[PDB]
């Protein structure tokens, strides 16, 4: 029983739309437990400005009651079945699901449908749920990381709908009235921009028909491209004790064939922080070198998509003297895959995407969240054969021409936030951006 | 076997014995043996350490010691040797990996 | 392979609370686990 | 497909699941926790979950990194109080490469002077981030607190020992825990037979007191706005049937939340606690159960001035439990919810090789799901409020950290 | 790191030339110093040709 | 909040080629960079000569 | 110290006229220091390590 | 502290010159160094001079 033999024979994902135009997907398995739910084309994208963080201004709402289900008979029903219930929303997609018994999908997929569709909305919950933001918000400026992606984005996408925060402004939040929440889930929330996915213990067959009971009444706004802008934004807050840089180029977007290459590439790079285990035996030698001269305390490559963009980088997180040498290395290994990239190097890339994706997809949340996403995103499940089909395709070669695309002599977007007197000037870290020698 | 003879000849026509030094304190330091010596227990290196630094002292001073107190040749202890073929064994590994 | 749901920095300041829907969740359980590795983030559990 | 189970005549257990996926897990758990120090090598078994990767016979350091990193694998160590669990993934095609660098880190590592040595300050790091969840504050002194001994012993090495665990150390802990008798090889994607023959020959090596209960109290006053504080009292030793029990009555009173955002309306702690206060908290009852011993009770999360009144509220409502205030409705949502719980813990392959290892070393064999949820049906009402009663007359044992100026003590209660 | 901050000659040339902080908003008035130096460099090479031949 | 940051508007600044908010900046980033390296090369001849 | 006395007789062979036997030194000695220099001291250098057992 | 070590001027004199550490051992082959150093400034005053009358 080999490796490429075992792909052949994972579980297919199955395909069925609604009248409407609801997707319903689903992948089977004998499994006592499952998850099912709905993911939506909506986000922060799709908001304007005077309306931004809507969309997760409706996440606090949806589990918060419903017309069938008032106040706390929602929240009653998924905890004396041993449900769990969960949303998020990202820039494009907003998602919510339900882990439960599989004897219980029926119910399941019931009150997922009685979330979206008979959600609430409350006076006295909106204005509940108005200053639980506004302290999110204050949360979220703690966490630097979190800051320093907005304003990744931000700068990268600006005077763009992709340049907005998920949660949006303050001002927003604390002015956002019901009749804007109530207006922008009837835009938004469609059945051709939604997916109803499900995987563990259930015949694909019985979930459509679920389907039919209770998304039947769901009814049936293009989103413009975005504009890179190389570009910086620099907090400078000598206060805190840690420096965070994010670094990207403008990536292909979710279509493009390019990203499995591309995958390759990040995982080359890879990733480190300080509680890893190789230290300078590390394979990346980004990696090897920075644990070495403990130039950081963290770092990732990431390849962040949206629809026809996205940003592909790194962030790392290290001490007020070891930016520039950060950037230095980083930059370098760019360079390097974009012009010489090795065929046993690219070898172990392709190998740590196999392991990555594979060992990603176990059990049925994960899966569930692939199936509704990529129905989204693809328009299509691929299959895990597929994907090894893909990544196989991959030789140096490969990397060196595609590397070179997004990376080589090309304008990034650079945010920085904390003691970052050192983070280069944006001069010196364009000029980092190609070699005088290749 | 029959060389034994001009290597212990040898041995004392080079002379390190003189200043109570072993072979391996003559060691030239490259890369390699600098990790082996950072590798030696404490005993082992602050034998070497002194046995270096009684050595030039003589040096400086141009005199050798008693020749009761010269290292015998017999009694010259490779004691580097274990650590250093390690580091050595190490890096080719390393240097194969790379390739 | 992946990387963890959490990168850990030492000397940096933490993130803060102000909620009851934040802090949900946090309360202990059951006993310590720890794992540490080659390729993950180190992360203690309940 | 299911489970195949071996125990070999030197007391080794082999348990896999052949199930023709791409992926391949296989751990190797050992009797082999933080409870099997002493006061003489403590935190040896916190080094020792660092040290896999230092040179080994069979491979080098360099090698172990390499070798695995090649074929995009994994190589994690973790630790409970009890056991250690060496767990590696790979692509099955790689599995038998994986399995050698596993053998190599578990029945052979040198341990090197100078490689011991330099990983000392690692344990520096390991612990100043672990140590960042105020969880682990709590919990670990919540056990020093408890314990007078095996389980009293904290998985992070203690700050005077850092820099002072010895070579010789590490190779006694290996020596004298990591043995066919302490071990249980588990596997997925990976025929039984032939991991069988694995452990016949490089498995095989030979064999090398009971926690005391004790009840006490530590704080830690560091000035945090918000208080973290746990009250447990002795429970039941895991296998026995009372153990199932406490298990329910940590659902009954709540273990968690269930709904993002939730106010946990099903939740018997959660709602008793805001009846009183309603600023920002936190409130879960509190289930770890090991061999020897457990711990049941809960856990607070309070602004520092409103500690006091949490604490006393939540205890309060065990109280009314063991009272006799408990109804068919709330104790059937309880096992739905840890019906639900472990068969969801199960779900993940993981999490899945995690219940099989972890079986296989506190018992003899594996227990089925289906067998394990008729269990929890077995558990009765009145079982339920023993557990409570247990914990309301049991000995106490408290830990807290925060600004504890209106956090109480034990005797306060 | 790079060479050019390893390196004994290139730090020099690093530190003095390269990544010297200089004030952001300097005038055309400090161009002279520069000047100075060509001037002098100039002279030395120009005077030398011409010292072939004096 | 830190999500009330939004970038300055910096079209005064900006190329005519990148403008357009609803177009992509990919179009024209090769002859952008073409512009702008032709004055550089060119003079680099020059100072050759 | 061969190679410094090869070194003087190039000295005193660089001073003579181009005659027998000065032409025939000369070249001996050029022959000597090329052959000390990049054959015979390097050589040498392995015979004493392989004396001293490495 | 003192102003050898302080001065920008001195500082590179005191550590290159005054408080350099140097090997115990050194023997007269050592002194070859300075005494270059001397010859080269010797020449060049001596020379200055000729060229006064040159
Ligand atoms: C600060 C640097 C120097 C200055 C300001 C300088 C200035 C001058 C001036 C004003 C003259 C007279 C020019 C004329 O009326 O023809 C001159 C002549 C000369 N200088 Fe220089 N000089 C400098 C460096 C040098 C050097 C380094 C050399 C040789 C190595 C040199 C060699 C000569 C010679 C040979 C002449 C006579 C030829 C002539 O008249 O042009 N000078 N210098
Ligand atoms: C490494 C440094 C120097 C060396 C090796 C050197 C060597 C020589 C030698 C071998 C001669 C011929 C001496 C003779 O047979 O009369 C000479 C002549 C001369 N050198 Fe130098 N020299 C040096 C530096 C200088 C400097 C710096 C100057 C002027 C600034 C200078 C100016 C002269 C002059 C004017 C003569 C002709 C006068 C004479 O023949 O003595 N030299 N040099
Ligand atoms: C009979 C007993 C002899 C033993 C004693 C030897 C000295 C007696 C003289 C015999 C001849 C010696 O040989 C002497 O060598 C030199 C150098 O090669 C010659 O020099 C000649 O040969 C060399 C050969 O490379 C040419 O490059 C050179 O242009 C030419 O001048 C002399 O013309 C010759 O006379
Ligand atoms: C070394 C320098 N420092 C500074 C400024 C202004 C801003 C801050 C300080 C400069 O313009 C600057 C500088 C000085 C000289 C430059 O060209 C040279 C010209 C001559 C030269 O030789 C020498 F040594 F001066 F004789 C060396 C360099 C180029 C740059
Ligand atoms: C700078 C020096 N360093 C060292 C040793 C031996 C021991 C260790 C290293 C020296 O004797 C030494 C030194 C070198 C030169 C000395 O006199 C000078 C002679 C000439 C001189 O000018 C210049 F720059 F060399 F051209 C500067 C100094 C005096 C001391
Ligand atoms: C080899 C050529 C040497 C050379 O010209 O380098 C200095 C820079 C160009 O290099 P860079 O710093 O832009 O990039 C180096 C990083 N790869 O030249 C400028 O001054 C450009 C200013 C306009």
């Amino acid at each position: 029983a080999t490796y490429a033999q075992a792909l052949q024979s994972v579980p297919e994902t199955q395909v069925s739309q609604l009248d409407n135009g609801l997707r319903v997907a689903s992948e089977q398995s004998s499994q006592p437990t499952c998850t099912v739910g709905v993911w939506i084309d909506a986000g922060s994208r799709y908001e304007s400005e005077k309306n931004n963080g809507a969309g997760y201004f409706v996440e606090h709402l949806a589990f918060k009651g419903t017309k069938n289900r008032p106040g706390n008979a929602l929240e009653k029903e998924v905890e004396s079945m041993g449900a769990h219930l969960n949303a998020y929303s990202t820039r494009e997609h907003t998602a919510y699901y339900i882990k439960a018994l599989s004897k219980d999908l029926p119910k399941a997929v019931e009150l997922l449908a009685d979330i979206v569709q008979n959600c609430s909305l409350e006076d006295s919950q909106i204005e509940k749920e108005r200053d639980v933001i506004l302290q999110e918000l204050q949360e979220n400026d703690t966490s630097m990381r979190d800051v320093v992606f907005n304003y990744l984005h931000a700068t990268a996408f600006q005077g763009t709908p992709l340049a907005q925060s998920v949660e949006g402004p303050s001002e927003n939040v604390r002015k956002l009235s019901r009749a804007d929440l109530t207006e922008y889930l009837s835009r938004h929330y469609k059945a051709p921009r939604m997916v109803l996915a499900a995987a563990g213990g259930l015949e694909h067959r019985q979930l459509l028909d679920l389907a039919q009971k209770h998304f039947s009444g769901l009814s049936g706004p293009t989103l413009s491209p975005c504009r890179f802008t190389g570009s910086q934004i620099c907090h400078r807050e000598d206060g805190l004790p840690l420096a965070h840089v994010a670094i990207a180029v403008e990536g292909p977007g979710w279509a493009h064939p390019d990203n499995v290459a591309l995958q390759v590439a990040n995982a080359i790079i890879g990733h480190y922080d300080c509680t890893y285990g190789g230290g300078a035996h590390l394979s990346s030698p980004l990696a090897s070198i920075a644990a070495t001269n403990k130039l950081c305390q963290s770092f990732q490559t990431f390849n962040i998509c949206y629809a026809d963009t996205g940003l592909l980088g790194a962030h790392f997180v290290c001490d007020h003297m070891s930016i520039d040498d950060m950037m230095f290395v980083l930059q370098g290994q760019w360079m390097r895959l974009c012009t010489s990239a090795t065929e046993s190097e690219v070898l172990r890339g392709k190998n740590l995407l196999r392991n990555a994706l594979v060992s990603h997809l176990d059990g049925t949340t994960p899966v569930c969240e692939d199936i509704g996403r990529s129905l989204l995103t693809y328009g299509r499940r691929i299959p895990l054969a597929e994907w090894e089909s893909r990544i196989a395709e991959v030789d140096a070669r490969v990397v060196r021409e595609v590397c070179s695309k997004y990376f080589y002599d090309q304008c990034p977007a650079v945010a920085g936030f904390g003691p970052i007197e050192q983070l280069p000037d944006y001069n010196r870290i364009r000029s980092g951006m190609f070699w005088l020698r290749f | 076997r029959w060389l034994e003879g001009i290597r212990k000849w040898y041995y004392n026509a080079a002379g390190f014995n003189k200043l109570g030094l072993m072979r391996d304190d003559t060691i030239h330091e490259n890369d390699d043996v600098k990790e082996a010596i950072r590798r030696l227990p404490e005993n082992l290196y602050n034998d070497r350490v002194f046995r270096i630094k009684r050595a030039l002292d003589l040096s400086m001073r141009q005199q050798i010691l008693p020749k009761e107190q010269w290292t015998k040749y017999e009694e010259d202890k490779s004691y580097l040797e274990p650590y250093l073929k390690e580091v050595i064994r190490e890096r080719k590994e390393r240097e194969e990996w790379a390739k | 392979a992946v990387p963890a749901t959490s990168e850990s920095p030492v000397l940096d300041l933490k993130r803060s609370v102000l909620c009851r829907e934040s802090l949900r969740g946090q309360a202990a359980g059951r006993p310590l686990v720890a794992s540490v590795s080659l390729n993950v983030p180190a992360s203690v559990r309940y | 497909q299911d489970l195949e189970f071996t125990r070999l005549p030197n007391g080794l257990v082999i348990a896999s699941l052949e199930n023709y996926a791409p992926a391949s897990r296989i751990g190797l758990f050992i009797k082999a926790g933080s409870r099997y120090e002493n006061s003489n090598n403590l935190g040896t078994s916190h080094l020792l979950r660092l040290a896999s990767s230092l040179t080994t016979k069979g491979a080098s350091s360099f090698k172990i990194t390499r070798g695995i990193e090649a074929v995009g694998g994994k190589l994690s160590v973790t630790s409970t109080r009890e056991n250690m669990a060496y767990t590696v993934e790979c692509l099955r095609d790689d599995v038998d490469i994986l399995m050698e660098f596993l053998l190599n880190v578990t029945t052979a590592p040198e341990f090197r002077r100078w490689e011991v040595a330099a990983l000392q300050p690692q344990l520096r790091i390991d612990k100043a981030v672990a140590l960042q969840n105020p969880q682990a504050h709590v919990i670990e002194n919540l056990h020093a607190a408890a314990y007078r001994n095996a389980l009293a012993n904290s998985l992070y090495c203690p700050d005077y020992r850092i820099g002072k665990v010895t070579p010789v150390e590490l190779h006694d802990y290996v020596q004298n825990h990591f043995t066919s008798a302490r071990m249980a090889l588990i596997g997925l994607g990976v025929s039984h037979p032939v991991l069988k023959q694995v452990a016949e020959q490089f498995l095989n090596i030979r064999g090398g007191a009971k926690a005391k209960y004790h009840g006490g109290e530590i704080r830690e006053q560091n000035g945090d706005s918000l208080v973290h504080a746990a009250l447990v009292a002795e429970s039941a030793a895991i296998g026995s049937a009372e153990a199932n029990a406490f298990s329910v009555l940590q659902h009954v009173l709540g273990a968690g939340p269930h709904v993002k955002r939730g106010s946990n309306a099903t939740s018997s702690l959660y709602q008793a606690v805001a009846k009183g206060v309603h600023q920002p908290f936190d409130v879960s009852a509190f289930n770890a159960s090991y061999s020897d011993s457990g711990l049941f009770g809960f856990y607070t999360i309070s602004q520092a001035a409103s500690a006091g009144d949490v604490i006393k509220a939540a205890y309060n409502q065990v109280k009314t439990i063991a009272q006799g205030n408990l109804s068919n409705p709330d104790v059937q949502a309880a096992k739905n919810k840890l019906k639900a719980g472990y068969l969801m813990s199960v779900e993940s392959s993981e999490g899945f090789l995690d219940e099989v290892g972890s079986q296989a070393l506190a018992a003899g064999s594996y227990t089925p799901p289906s067998t394990v949820l008729q269990q929890i049906d077995a558990v009765a009402d009145a079982d339920v409020i023993n557990a409570a009663k247990k914990f309301v007359s049991g000995r106490k044992s408290m830990a807290a950290s925060g600004n504890l100026g209106h956090t109480p003590f034990i005797d306060e209660l | 790191t790079n060479i050019r901050k390893s390196h004994p000659l290139m730090k020099i040339v690093n530190n003095a030339f390269i990544d010297l902080p200089a004030p952001s908003n300097i005038s055309s008035w400090w161009n002279f110093g520069s000047l100075l130096g060509i001037c002098l460099i100039l002279q030395i090479l120009t005077g030398l040709f011409l010292a072939m031949h004096y | 909040s830190h999500t009330d940051i939004k970038v300055p508007d910096f079209s005064d600044y900006r190329r005519p080629e990148v403008l357009d908010s609803t177009k992509s900046s990919k179009e024209s980033s090769e002859a952008r960079k073409g512009f702008s390296y032709l004055v550089t090369a060119t003079t680099t001849v020059g100072v050759a000569y | 110290w061969a190679l410094v006395a090869d070194l003087l007789t190039l000295t005193w062979i660089g001073g003579q006229p181009v005659e027998h036997p000065y032409i025939t030194i000369g070249q001996l000695a050029s022959v000597l220091y090329f052959l000390l220099i990049l054959v015979l001291m390097p050589t040498a250098g392995t015979i004493e390590n392989k004396l001293l057992k490495w």
